[PDB]
């Protein structure tokens, strides 16, 4: 129960606040120091981290469903949840596996171009329609974010394009689910996370992750603590992510999640008065203008 | 609960004319840009026939004459080239909230006057007040353990429909909150049947009970219907009449 006018601001604030700590703790865990010198045994089990995060999110979603928003049948077909989960997992795998093949568009275009495919896919598969103003706003936002994040044969770059396409397919599936089957945010989150948990669990049964991460954690129990908190930091952060997509759509969710980093950096610079580069002023101005035109005069 | 109102109680039209039936809801029935609205057609002495879902999507097999329009709390059903076939009562149903409600129904009249699923209901025709009743709907040609909702509906005298409850193939069941305390829906997969039990039936409960099969897509759509079983609650034994 929230006012409609103060709905989008709530989602934006929630995601922005949650994912900042999410990233901080992800860095603290993945980087790690553990042993000393050669004993370091740097953390390399990313898939196990994603699996733990997925199971934690599923548990939190089940808690939310049982304690609140009860008496509501799902009405959604399971195969749709499975399709969304496979698309999400494939996109994440491809994105994580493209780091060591791309240098210039290394997350500059892999991310900051998240909306376009989704939007385009929505136009093609679901035959949706948006005003030309929306196209211009999305393009301006993407260009501004990409130009702001810039930091001082093309064979392997296909992986990033495949990741973007899979993300677009996931957005299309989510839009179809919410439009036709009236699936709730919590139900969608729980089912998608359960399917992803099953897939990842099947994946990590190979000795590389499970029977190695277990022993490694036994060596350094402290990590567990951080891990747990990280999981929580995802849950809340994921909740809003799976709420806005239901209330305003995958396109709005993608715009929020792709401009969150730029907003956070701008706010941190303003608070610290850091001397942002003169070029990046162009990117922030473009993003601001695109958002303004999206909100009004072409919404 | 949402109250559906059909403005024209009965329309007198000639052959070939265009007819528009208006249905209004007490609350917005849109759920993320989609209108959870359904339109059904019921010929005399026959179960309602599913026509439209989503307020604009014509069900497969329905003639192209029928068309739906509207949004928000106002909807309309249009049949431009009307013929003698489309002479019936047209009902508007909302699937926005759990207590699915049907409109009062609009009557349309002319001037001058193993390859499918089969449902069959059984139950006593006459019951004394305050007794317990149990109706059984038997499904043939299909299994009630497959992906389809199995609903119980009742039509009172005057053609006022009312959705009692339903049981999904998963075993999950939903009830009308008004009747949740009085009725109970169960199933028996071994015999491929499902039963509705009512406790302390009153004189008000007199109605014709249908058991229907529905699939959820832009709202619940009672696509297949049974033949309906009459139930009469009275304090006297009907003899020689
Ligand atoms: N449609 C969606 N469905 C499910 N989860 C989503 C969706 N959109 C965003 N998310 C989540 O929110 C995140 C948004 O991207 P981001 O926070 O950058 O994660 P990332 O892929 O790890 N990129 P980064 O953290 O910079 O390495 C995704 O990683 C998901 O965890």
């Amino acid at each position: 129960l929230v006012p409609d006018r103060l709905r989008l601001p709530l989602c934006f604030l929630g995601v922005f606040v949650c994912y900042f700590y999410y990233g901080i703790l992800q860095a603290k865990i993945t980087r790690g120091k553990y042993g000393e010198g050669a004993k370091q045994e740097t953390f390399t089990f990313a898939l196990t981290l994603v699996f733990i995060q997925c199971v934690i999110n599923a548990v939190f979603a089940k808690i939310l469903i049982q304690f609140f928003d009860t008496a509501r049948v799902d009405h959604t077909r399971s195969w749709l949840y499975a399709a969304c989960s496979i698309s999400y997992l494939g996109a994440m795998v491809s994105s994580n596996s493209a780091l060591q093949f791309v240098n210039y568009p290394t997350q500059v275009l892999g991310k900051s171009c998240k909306p376009i495919p989704v939007m385009l896919l929505g136009v093609t598969l679901l035959k949706k329609k948006y005003p030309l103003a929306k196209y211009l706003c999305v393009l301006l936002i993407v260009a501004g974010v990409a130009l702001f994040m810039y930091k001082p044969v093309g064979y392997g770059e296909l992986l990033l394009l495949l990741s973007l396409t899979l993300d677009g397919l996931t957005g299309v599936s989510q839009d179809h689910m919410r439009a036709h089957y009236q699936t709730g945010s919590n139900h969608m989150m729980l089912n998608i996370n359960l399917w992803s948990t099953l897939l990842l669990g099947m994946g990590i049964l190979f000795t590389g992750e499970l029977w190695e991460f277990l022993s490694f954690a036994e060596r350094y129990p402290a990590i567990i603590y951080n891990i747990l908190l990280f999981g929580l930091t995802s849950a809340l952060g994921q909740s809003f992510i799976f709420m806005t997509v239901v209330y305003f759509g995958p396109l709005t969710c993608s715009i929020i999640t792709t401009t969150r980093k730029f907003f956070t950096i701008l706010a941190s610079v303003i608070l610290f008065a850091n001397p942002i580069s003169p070029m990046q002023w162009v990117g922030t101005v473009l993003v601001f203008l695109g958002l303004g035109l999206d909100a009004k005069f072409g919404k | 609960d949402i109250v559906m109102t059909q403005s024209p109680a009965s329309l007198t039209v000639s052959l070939g004319q265009s007819v528009t039936i208006s249905c209004r809801a007490s609350e917005n029935v849109e759920y993320y840009g989609t209108s959870l609205m359904q339109w059904y057609q019921q010929k005399p002495g026959q179960p309602p026939k599913f026509l439209i879902y989503g307020a604009s999507n014509i069900e497969s097999g329905v003639p192209a004459r029928f068309s739906g329009s509207g949004s928000g709390t106002d909807f309309s059903l249009n049949i431009h080239p009307v013929e003698e076939d489309d002479i019936a009562m047209y009902f508007c149903q909302q699937s926005r909230k759990v207590p699915y409600t049907f409109g009062s129904g609009t009557k349309l009249e002319i001037k001058g006057s193993s390859g499918e699923v089969q449902l069959q209901e059984s139950g006593p025709g006459l019951v004394k007040p305050s007794q317990s009743l149990s109706l059984t709907c038997s499904v043939t040609g299909y299994s009630i353990t497959s992906d389809y909702y199995w609903n119980w509906i009742r039509q009172f005298p005057g053609n006022k429909l009312e959705w009692m409850a339903y049981i999904r193939y998963d075993g999950t069941s939903d009830y009308n909150p008004s009747l949740k305390n009085r009725i109970s829906i169960t199933r028996d997969t071994s015999k491929n049947q499902f039963f509705l039990k009512l406790n302390s039936v009153a004189t008000e409960d007199t109605a014709t009970y249908y058991c229907a099969r529905a699939y959820y897509y832009d709202g619940i759509n009672f696509d297949y219907w049974g033949q309906g079983t009459t139930l009469t609650v009275s304090s006297e034994n009907l003899y020689f009449q």
